[PDB]
RNA sequence: GACCAGGC
DNA sequence: AAGTACTTGAGCTT
DNA sequence: AAGCTCAAGTACTTAAGCCTGGTCA
């Protein structure tokens, strides 16, 4: 039977404490949101915001200046690339004239009703001649609200006693944003477990086309940068089974055996020896992988090579990426392979993928064959928890890359005006940049 | 014991002749510009069921 | 928030006693029971009050406007 | 029961090879072993020839990392066992007739 | 019934009243059978052996299901005859 | 060479088509060029049986 | 096209080949000096005073119940020793299949619950 | 989707979910159930994983769940048989509990799924990502703590107290069986006395209550602030209700109360309040 | 049972057992059109009585050796309409509806259970109160605000 | 409200000489119907009573 | 029946959907309308009168 | 609300008759001797297969509702009111459940005796993929207890793995309450408006 | 008007 | 998602 | 050849009554 407390009580209202919290079990059921936010920069390798600004990789766009060789020619190249992201903790200059700035403490930002934020900065790498002569640069992105006792937060580290210093609660927890006064904070929600391959029922996979059944493998993969894609393969019921991803609000459909093909070079005494196995016994096994390689021939029939395959996949997929027209489709088809198709192994993944995705068709035959259940999407098994502060970071990786775009956006509308353009002068740039909308934080 | 919200200060309300509706003249909605109460599908056929029709009218 | 001055049901003035209560429990170093029960606090009623009461009025002061840092 | 240890070679002697089951080649077939001191452990490169296959393989590195292989030689007449170490290799057969076989860049 | 004026029902049924005479276990007699039978009742197994291909059909012992679901060899091998082919 | 139906070059790893529609008396893979004779072989048999899934009964539904 | 930091195998050392002799394929654990054992069982096995088991994988490797299913091809040194040709013994050029594979690994152990201590009244 | 599931004991809570249209979706997790957000090093799990006995993924084909399969986060690491994957999943679990061995956290999970007869397709995996859910037990071969996943939990046997546990059976035992509530399950007092829906309902009430919303009220521009003016702490009490501090917040008031049919205008759901009490200042509010 | 097929030489693997299993199931040896199953109900409150599954009544009507057919009532609206008349499915109406609330032990007095039955029929078929039929009203403003 | 889930509205301020009072005189605060009960099916509220008195004495 | 105005934005709705939808105009003000002379309030119970 | 000394010696008694019962429901489906004992691997293998069908689990639970049901009218008409300690008129709780004012018998039973099976869309507590009830319960256990048969009552407390389970029954109860009204709610809006 | 709340 | 009523196409009969 | 019931397949709509507020484009 435990007790009031009295004095000890009121030892605690008097004096609050002075070295850490008295109540360690209400600062750690917030972890949640706070793990979440400061794993943007923190982190031995940079946190998601260093690691996925990289992913973008380059934007390239080209002049057209003939250099006076029908030519093949085609200018001088540009290339735009971020380099890293940093976040500067609130901070506020009186008025103008850059005097030495003064912190900003929550009790201000909630009174004053404007949001609680600190500086965003960017450094921004232009580049010619893919690495001849170089620009760089820093700039401005305006201000990015900030969670309360993080790092980024003025308030991390503070005894209770300091706590009431700065005019705060002697507890408080934090652990939410301040939006023009108003205490908005991210709740989580429950998608698919991460790097796992359901075995999946659902009506809908039925209407999808002609002979689809309504079996299906079902993989959501994410990357080191926490972004996720979706990748799905359905099973036709005359035997063929097709991959199936989702890019920019659209859905696309392609044959596995070309995937497969197209990732390592191999042959189909291979594949045969990766699904089945010792298991050759089994009849349900060899018929059905020998109509699944029997389709692949003479439905396309010049392939002899991994690369013939490869261009292939150029052709029809160089317009939707956007990619420049220098690359040769051979490279293109090398971009799809990093940036779809079972993106958590890396770009060097390409003989784990190939034995990943051998896996899941043979874990898809078990399951038309009855012999596995199909998991049970509603239940808990399979769910995990998408926290704030990952969402939080995914949504910037996404609006720096709106942004490179509408940079490239921006020259290539001073080209086709006819200005005259010079791609070696950075008063050119410091030029250009304004003219574009930049504010993030916004 | 603990005590709630829903003091009933916060929820009565009489009439609606205050201000009215601009496009069919009627009562506007209420509460805090003093508007009305709705009559409604069901509570149309309480008012029919009994045969009471002047008092639906 | 502070010490009531009257006890609900019973309408003795207990608002006195929360002062010695705390002396009584710091100093001798008794415990709740024989310390609520020397003041004259006799029926279950006026011993809750005294008892259970939180001072939160003490959280409050410690924010004070009128006063440098 | 019991099995007495004759001898244990630590030299390169002999290697094997992960092709497919029911694997062979011609008669003529040779391969060249290739080997690195990475660290205290031993990466090996395999590299074979015939007139219209060439064959490859190399050491997993992964579980090179926790595993050792040793081929062994045995006499059912004595209670005694020759050991070699050996390196597994992944290794695949390629066709020289259809290794270079290449549509154009792209079909536009 | 109110709602919809559907003409198929999810689950219909009809009543049907019985003579006084006709016993409880000719209750079991009469009707058992005239019901819906599916030749996949009475099969056990498939065998597909491949250019052609062969078909055997391993049943359950006549006289089991003779007494049972009421069906004789004759009908069993006229059915099979036509309209399975 | 041959698994269940399936008839794999030695050399490279093709699947070889119909040996019946390749007229030569030699199956000839389209990559590494080897030559196989016609006929070692009639097709073979393809022993098949499948699962309990599908139909009722009398006894499956008792034993 | 030799990668870097690879040198040729120059001089391959010698390898006996041939009831009759058989060939055996072993795993070891990595960090196992080889080149002191003496004992080997035909279970349970101690090497340096710590215990290990011994698996015949053969059935993982190849079949027992079937010729030609072995996943392995043995490779010994040619005629001049500086490389290797498929090891056969069939006057028939048919390569040489593993009579047995053997995977030496180690074991662990569990203690016991005090139901004394644990389970209370 | 609205059902409660008996594959979320521990991790999310049964009985606190407002009901409405809302019911059934929102959730709370157990008061102990944490959320990793770091990415645990992997390592050297490959290497022990190869020193157990896996034979190499990258060479010797082989597939079929007829034998285990053994994975890390969406890598194949390698292919052994079921009951050695048994004595994988059984040696590596308690290697991480010791923690004699570098470089193998205890956040790390280990979900093997035996084959069975039509179940969920056998293999061993190990999750060390992010956002993943993870519950506190106490593992029984030793004494000590140990860390739970909401995918290894439906393999393995979790005795609730130390007076069930049976021999030979249970591998893990809770620490304290109140570890499957939410923190406002454990603020009523007596709950099993309670018929379900009445906890429900209270866990929604004590949401709605006129509470003392802060001490900063002074400095604070939030638009609509309710507060009590004389907070006491219960007499019965939970000791949880010590451990998150809600002293700092009395949430109510202590009554002497009767329970009798005697006024006659509390029937049903009205109650009665002395006039005596409320002129005292019972109940009184800003 | 055993025997051959043969097709021709030049083919495809195209899949057979499951070409066998699809073609089994539909294999309809014996079946008195739209009947199901047979089950046998208790003899409940001093009335004996069969139940079958599906509705045909030109098939129950030779069975008179067995089962009476002067008795035979249906849990169907319409195919007692199109037998019977609409007589005999306002007299059904009110007892599927009856038989609905007397198994929640609730109460509802005829005489409204027939005016809804004899609401539906006066058209002289089955109409329900939904949008399809009353379409055949004379007045607008009532039809007009209802969809 | 209780703790219980017992939520209810005061119907009337009673005059403090009305309530009963008991044989020590006190007068309660709160008075509750007990037919709410045994449709509740609330027991931790009469519990939680027993543990209350003996708590304050 | 009008094509696409920037594929969002949704519609303006249009004279149609002013008596053609849920509650649309016939259903909203003439099957019900809010009312003079009405009040509202908590009940509590009286034994007396 | 409370038993006399003798009576809560009787419900012991009456109670302790269904620890063994679940396995004599396991033995009528799965077709075996009734003696099977409650671990013997073959029945563990009928216990199995029986249960990925969800119409074979839905006849087992009707199995074993007849039972556990069974007991507790075994239970109830021997001891309550004849059990109580306060008898009728000087017992409330009883005269508000015979006078029909508010309450009725299975509400006072539910306090003085027991709670008796839970019934989730007629079946017992559905099943994990693995068989367990409940992490806590073997796999694939025969017993009674874990179909949610609750032997404890709201006076004296329920075990955990009881509340958990009684939890699952309320939610249906709050979700089901949801759902009826919305639907008899458009029907009544369709017959109004042509029989208006 | 669109999204979260909340009451029977 | 559940469900109805409406509508277009190629086989099949005079 | 041409007619007309045949069949599957392609569009189209509704889904309980209230009251409170809350921020926002
Ligand atoms: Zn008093
Ligand atoms: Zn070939």
């Amino acid at each position: 039977t435990a007790d009031f407390r009295t004095l000890e009580r009121e030892s605690r209202f008097i004096n609050p404490p002075k070295d850490k919290s008295a109540f360690p079990l209400l600062q750690e059921a917030v972890q949640p949101h706070i793990g979440s936010f400061n794993a943007l920069t923190e982190g031995p390798d940079g946190g998601l915001l260093n690691l996925g600004v990289k992913d973008i990789g380059e934007k390239v766009i080209f002049d057209g200046k003939p250099l006076n060789s029908n030519s093949g020619y085609l200018g001088n190249k540009l290339s735009v690339s971020v380099e890293q992201v940093s976040i500067a903790k609130p901070m506020s200059n009186d008025g103008v004239s850059s005097a030495v700035e003064r912190k900003v403490y929550p009790s201000e930002s909630r009174q004053r009703l404007t949001s609680y934020r600190g500086k965003l900065l960017l450094k921004l790498k232009w580049s010619v001649n893919n690495g001849e002569e170089n620009l760089f640069e820093v700039r401005d992105c305006g201000g990015l609200p900030v969670m309360l006792q993080s790092n980024r937060c003025h308030l991390n580290k503070m005894s209770p006693y300091e706590l009431v210093q700065h005019k705060e609660e002697s507890d408080e927890i934090g652990g939410y944003f301040i939006v023009n006064g108003i205490e908005k904070l991210i709740r989580m929600l429950i998608v698919q477990r991460r790097n796992h391959p359901m075995a999946i029922i659902r009506p809908s996979f039925a209407n999808r086309g002609a002979s689809y059944s309504h079996y299906g493998i079902q993989i959501r993969s994410v990357r080191p940068d926490q972004t996720s894609q979706t990748n799905v393969l359905h099973y036709l019921n005359d035997g063929q089974v097709t991959f199936r991803f989702s890019w920019r609000k659209n859905e696309y459909l392609v044959p596995v055996v070309m995937i497969l093909k197209a990732l390592c070079h191999t042959s189909d005494r291979e594949i045969f020896d990766g699904i089945i196995g010792n298991d050759v016994k089994d009849s349900f096994l060899t018929d059905r992988l020998e109509l699944l390689l029997r389709g692949f021939k003479k439905r396309y029939p010049h392939l002899q090579n991994r690369t013939q395959v490869l261009q292939y996949l150029g052709d029809k997929f160089r317009v939707v990426f956007q990619a420049s027209p220098d690359q040769s489709d051979l490279e293109v088809g090398q971009e799809v392979l990093d940036r779809i198709v079972l993106v958590h192994l890396g770009k060097d993944g390409s003989q784990d993928k190939f034995r990943m995705l051998l896996f899941m068709i043979r874990k898809l035959y078990s399951l038309v064959a009855g012999e596995c259940s199909p998991d049970n999407p509603d239940a808990t098994q399979h769910q995990e928890v998408l926290l704030g502060g990952f969402l939080y970071g995914m949504i910037l990786k996404e609006k720096i890359d709106e942004y490179l775009q509408n940079i490239i956006a921006q020259v290539r509308m001073d080209i086709n005006r006819g200005m005259a353009i010079n791609f070696k002068d950075k008063r050119y740039m410091s030029r250009v940049l304004m003219r574009v909308n930049e504010n993030i934080g916004s | 014991y603990q005590r709630l919200r829903h003091m009933v200060n916060d929820k009565f309300q009489v009439r609606s002749t205050g201000p009215v509706n601009s496009l069919t003249m009627q009562p506007v909605k209420g509460r805090k510009r003093h508007g009305g109460i709705r009559v409604g599908e069901m509570e149309r056929d309480a008012l029919i069921g009994h045969g009471t029709s002047f008092l639906l009218q | 928030m502070i010490v009531p001055v009257r006890c609900f049901s019973c309408g003795k003035v207990v608002g006195d006693k929360w002062e010695s209560y705390l002396n009584l429990l710091q100093e001798d170093e008794l415990d709740e029971g024989t310390a609520l029960s020397r003041l004259g606090l006799k029926r279950y009623c006026c011993r809750r009050m005294i008892l259970t009461h939180v001072d939160l009025i003490e959280k409050f002061l410690r924010y004070n406007p009128l006063e440098k840092r | 029961s019991e099995i007495e240890i004759e001898s244990v070679q630590d030299q390169p002697s002999v290697a094997v090879g992960s092709f497919f089951k029911g694997f062979r080649a011609p008669s003529d077939t040779t391969f060249d072993l290739y080997k690195k001191k990475k660290s205290e452990k031993d990466e090996f490169v395999l590299h074979g020839e015939n007139e219209r296959l060439e064959y490859e393989g190399y050491t997993d590195s992964s579980s090179q990392a926790s595993n050792q292989y040793v081929v062994g030689l045995f006499n059912p007449e004595k209670k005694s066992i020759q050991l070699y170490k050996a390196p597994v290799l992944v290794s695949k057969v390629v066709s020289k007739s259809s290794k270079n076989l290449r549509g154009p860049k792209i079909k536009s | 019934i109110v709602m919809t004026a559907s003409a198929a029902i999810k689950t219909p049924q009809m009543t049907l009243p019985i003579w006084n005479d006709v016993s409880d276990e000719q209750a079991d007699t009469f009707c058992k059978s005239i019901s819906k039978v599916l030749l996949s009742e009475v099969i056990d197994k498939v065998i597909v052996t491949e250019r052609s291909y062969v078909i055997h059909m391993r049943f359950f012992d006549n006289n089991e299901y003779s007494e049972e679901y009421d069906v004789s060899k004759e009908e069993l091998q006229n059915v099979i005859s036509n309209q399975f082919i | 060479s041959v698994v269940g139906s399936l008839i794999f070059c030695l050399d490279c790893g093709d699947l070889l088509e119909n040996p019946n529609a390749v007229l030569g008396s030699n199956v000839e893979c389209s990559q590494c060029k080897a030559i196989y004779p016609k006929s070692q072989f009639s097709n073979l048999k393809v022993v098949t049986t499948t699962a309990d899934d599908a139909f009722p009964s009398s006894l499956r539904a008792k034993k | 096209s030799i990668p870097d930091g690879f040198k040729k195998c120059k001089h391959l050392k010698n390898f006996p080949l041939n009831k009759q002799q058989q060939v055996w394929l072993i795993k070891f654990p990595s960090n196992v000096d080889i080149s002191k054992l003496k004992s080997l069982p035909v279970t349970t096995m101690t090497i340096d005073k710590h215990d290990y088991k011994i698996m015949d994988d053969t059935d993982i490797e190849s079949s027992l119940t079937q010729d030609n299913l072995s996943n392995m091809t043995l490779l010994v040194p040619s005629e001049s020793k500086e490389s290797l040709k498929i090891a056969s013994t069939a006057k028939d050029n048919a390569p040489l299949q593993f009579d047995k594979v053997f995977s030496v690994s180690e074991t662990a152990k569990i203690p016991a619950i005090d139901y004394s201590k644990v389970r209370v009244p | 989707v609205r059902k409660l599931l008996p594959e979320s004991w521990g991790f999310l809570c049964p009985v606190h979910t407002p009901d409405g249209s809302p019911c059934g979706l929102l959730n709370h997790f157990a008061h102990k159930c944490r959320i990793s957000t770091q990415q645990s090093d992997v390592s050297r799990i490959p290497s022990i994983l190869y020193s157990l006995g896996v034979a190499p993924a990258s060479h010797t084909f082989a597939a079929g769940p007829s034998l285990c399969c053994v994975q890390i986060d969406g890598k194949i690491i390698g292919w052994v048989s079921h009951e050695q994957g048994k004595i994988i999943a059984d040696t590596l679990r308690y290697w991480k509990v010791e923690g004699k061995t570098p470089g193998l956290p205890i956040d790390l999970e280990i979900g093997y799924v035996p084959p069975s007869t039509r179940g969920q397709y056998p293999g061993l995996y190990l999750f060390g990502g992010h956002s993943r859910m993870l519950r506190p037990v106490r593992y029984l071969p030793l004494d000590k703590e140990d860390i739970v996943g909401p995918f290894e939990q439906v393999y393995m046997n979790i005795a609730v107290t130390p007076q069930e546990i049976q021999n030979n059976v249970h591998t893990h035992v809770e620490f304290t069986p109140t570890n499957i509530l939410s923190i406002l399950a454990n603020l009523t007092p007596f709950s099993d006395f309670n018929q379900s829906p009445r906890n429900m309902y209270q866990c929604q009430m004590g949401k709605q209550t006129m509470g003392t919303p802060g001490v900063a009220l002074c400095h604070r521009s939030d638009n609509k602030l309710y507060r009590l003016q004389t907070g006491q702490t219960p007499i019965v009490k939970a000791n949880l209700y010590d451990d998150y501090g809600m002293d700092n917040f009395p949430n109510g008031f202590n009554a002497v109360v009767a329970v009798i049919s005697y006024t006659g205008y509390d029937m049903d759901d009205a109650m009665i309040i002395n006039k005596s009490a409320d002129e005292r200042g019972f109940g009184y509010g800003t | 049972c055993e025997f051959k097929l043969e097709l021709a030489a030049d083919t495809e693997k195209l899949l057979m057992v499951n070409i066998v299993e699809e073609i089994c199931r539909k294999s309809i040896i014996r079946q008195i059109p739209h009947i199901d199953r047979c089950v046998h109900p208790e003899p409940e409150n001093g009335k004996r009585v069969l139940v079958t599954e599906g509705v045909n009544f030109q098939a129950m009507w030779d069975q008179e050796a067995f089962i009476d057919v002067d008795g035979i009532t249906s849990n169907d609206v319409a195919a007692v309409l199109k037998t019977y008349g609409v007589e005999a499915a306002r007299n059904t109406i009110v007892n599927e509806i009856n038989n609905v609330f007397s198994r929640y032990a609730i109460s509802v007095s005829f005489r409204h259970l027939d005016l809804i039955a004899d609401m539906m029929t006066r058209q002289g078929t089955y109409l329900a109160f939904n949008r399809q039929g009353m379409e055949t009203s004379t007045s607008s403003f009532m039809k007009m605000s209802y969809e | 409200s209780s703790r219980h889930g017992q939520k209810g509205v005061c119907s009337r301020k009673w005059p403090t000489i009305d309530m009963p009072f008991s044989e020590t005189g006190i007068q309660p605060d709160i008075i509750i119907n007990p037919h709410a009960f045994p449709s509740r099916m609330t027991i931790g509220m009469f519990v939680e009573s027993l543990a209350g008195k003996a708590g304050a004495l | 029946k009008a094509q696409g105005r920037t594929s969002g934005k949704v519609p303006i709705p249009g004279v149609k959907q002013a008596l053609e939808k849920k509650e649309g105009l016939f259903r909203k003000h003439m099957m019900g309308k809010r009312v003079n002379y009405a009040a509202r309030s908590v009940i509590s119970p009286d034994p007396n009168i | 609300l409370r038993l006399t000394a003798e009576g809560n010696k009787w419900r012991t008694d009456i109670l302790k008759t269904s620890v063994d019962t679940g396995r004599e429901a396991a033995a009528e489906v799965t077709n075996l001797d009734k003696d099977t004992p409650a671990d013997d691997p073959e029945l563990l293998k009928r216990l199995q297969e029986i249960l990925r069908d969800n119409n074979k689990s839905g006849i087992l639970d009707a199995v074993t509702s007849s039972k556990v049901n069974a007991i507790t009218s075994q239970v109830v008409s021997k001891c309550v009111p004849d059990g109580t300690m306060k008898k009728f008129p000087c017992n409330s709780m009883q005269a508000m459940a015979l006078s029909g004012a508010k309450g009725s018998n299975v509400n006072v039973s539910q306090i003085m005796c027991l709670l008796g099976q839970q019934a989730l869309e007629g079946r017992r507590v559905p099943v994990m993929v693995s068989g367990k009830t409940l992490p806590s319960f073997k796999p694939y256990e025969t017993d009674a207890m874990a179909g949610g048969y609750v032997k404890g009552r709201f006076y004296s407390g329920i075990k955990p793995q009881e509340y958990y389970f009684h939890c699952m029954a309320g939610r249906e109860g709050l979700i089901d309450t949801a759902v009826k009204t919305s639907r008899s709610g458009y029907l009544q809006r369709c017959l109004t408006k042509q029989l208006e």
